[PDB]
């Protein structure tokens, strides 16, 4: 979980909830 | 845990 759960707000969670996520999608 | 429950998937 310390890779996505919490570690996400660590990297680029700024848009990893809007666009930076669909990257993975 | 704390938030992972839904964080590992959501946040």
């Amino acid at each position: 979980k310390l890779l996505i759960t919490i570690h996400d707000r660590k990297e680029f969670a700024k848009f990893e909830e809007e666009r930076a996520r669909a990257k993975w999608d | 845990m704390w938030k992972v429950g839904f964080f590992k998937r959501n946040r």
